């Protein structure tokens, strides 16, 4: 999947005030497909807006963007010191492949998941994480393991449609290794050959309703809700 | 879209028509309330436009 | 050569034959010609075909 660029990484505005940033990639890329996000840092975290004109659940009204095919965009009506925060850009593959925008700090001037394992390895070793499910159906939903160093732009990992149907980067794929399981109601990621690349954050993420079941749950082609992650590093 | 038979023998053929328990898959995929199918030959032929039945 | 549509609706080949009152039995080739100049689903063609047994 296709190389994203945010506009801009980093960003210094006054309150009372609107905030343009455009997110935009090689190809044109069908507009259903993005999701937009915040985080403060040390906080996990948090959805707002997909499709380049939707909004989530429990919300004002003041992030709405536009913007389709090579260019997407999320504007916003007012800003707060509230919202000091570095904001994100999330895009399903076709080549079923998250792609990434490595965040946007705004500066204001004057049901759960539950992670395992995180820690230290020694470089080029072995060690596994697992997540396990809190309170749905992990039957339904397509899952993706994520990466974050601190105060980068975010990396992803892998993923996986409940059929089988993985998708991995070139770069990362065989060295790690995910697997399944809904009738226990957690997952695993056996992970080896371990360099410096791996030194930083990781989540665990709810993606997608695939097709079909019985609930109060209806999709969108964004996530459905994240977990705490946590660290992982290689060290001597 | 059609098909018809280059094989010379007889050919066995199956579908299926959609009635989702709730309206918000519907829209979401689809994009209409309207159900409308038309799935034709020359000795059978029968159409479709079913709704939500919970 | 006509069929059982090409008879009863009028098709102008088919030699109307309104003389032709009641009769011994009727006569078909099993691969008859004539079928309908404008072609159409024929629903039920068993039972007037039963019902013109006689
Ligand atoms: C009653 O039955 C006769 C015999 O089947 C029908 O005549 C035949 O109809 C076929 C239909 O395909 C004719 O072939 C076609 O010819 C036309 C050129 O006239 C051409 O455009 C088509 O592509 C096809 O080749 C066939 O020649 C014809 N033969 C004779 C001797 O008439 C007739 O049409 C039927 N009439 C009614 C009222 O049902
Ligand atoms: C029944 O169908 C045959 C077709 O085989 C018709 O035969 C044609 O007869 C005419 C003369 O009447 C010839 O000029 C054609 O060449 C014949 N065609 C063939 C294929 O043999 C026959 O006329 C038809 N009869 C009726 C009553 O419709």
């Amino acid at each position: 999947e296709i190389v994203l660029t945010q506009s801009p990484g980093t960003l210094s505005l006054s309150p009372g005030e609107r905030a343009t940033l455009s997110c935009r990639a090689s190809q044109s890329i069908s507009g259903y497909y993005l999701t937009w996000y915040q985080q403060k840092p040390g906080q996990a975290p948090r959805l707002l807006i997909y499709g380049a004109s939707s909004r989530a659940t429990g919300i004002p009204d003041r992030f709405s963007g536009s913007g389709s095919g090579t260019d997407f965009t999320l504007t916003i009506s007012r800003l707060e010191p509230e919202d000091f925060a570095v904001y994100y850009c999330q895009q399903y593959g076709i080549s079923p492949v998250i792609t990434f925008g490595g965040g946007t700090n705004v500066e204001i001037k004057g049901v759960q998941l539950v992670e395992s394992g995180g820690g230290l390895v020694q470089p080029g070793g072995s060690l596994r994480l697992s997540c396990a499910a809190s309170g749905f159906t992990f039957n339904i939903y397509d899952m993706h393991w994520v990466r974050q160093a601190p105060g980068k732009g975010l990396e992803w990992v892998s993923g996986l449609t409940t059929g089988g149907d993985t998708s991995y980067s070139g770069s990362v794929r065989g060295r790690f290794s995910i697997s399944r399981e809904n009738a226990k109601n957690s997952l695993y990621l056996q992970m080896n050959n371990l360099r410096a690349g791996d030194t930083a954050a990781y989540f665990c993420v709810r993606g997608v309703r695939e097709v079909g079941a019985t609930g109060g749950d209806p999709f969108y082609y964004a996530m459905a809700v994240w977990g705490q992650g946590t660290t992982v590093t290689v060290s001597s | 879209k059609s098909y018809a038979n280059n094989k010379e023998k007889e050919v066995l053929v199956l579908w299926g028509v959609h009635h989702p328990p709730n309206i918000g898959d519907q829209r979401a995929l689809y994009h209409t309330e309207n159900a409308y199918v038309s799935v034709v030959s020359s000795h059978y032929s029968r159409k479709f436009t079913p709704e939500i039945a919970k | 050569n006509c069929s059982v549509a090409g008879w009863i609706l009028g098709n102008p080949e088919c030699e109307l034959l309104i003389s032709r009152e009641s009769w011994s039995y009727i006569v078909e080739k099993p691969n008859p010609e004539n079928g309908t100049c404008y072609p159409g689903h024929f629903a039920d063609y068993e039972e007037l075909r039963e019902q013109l047994s006689s």
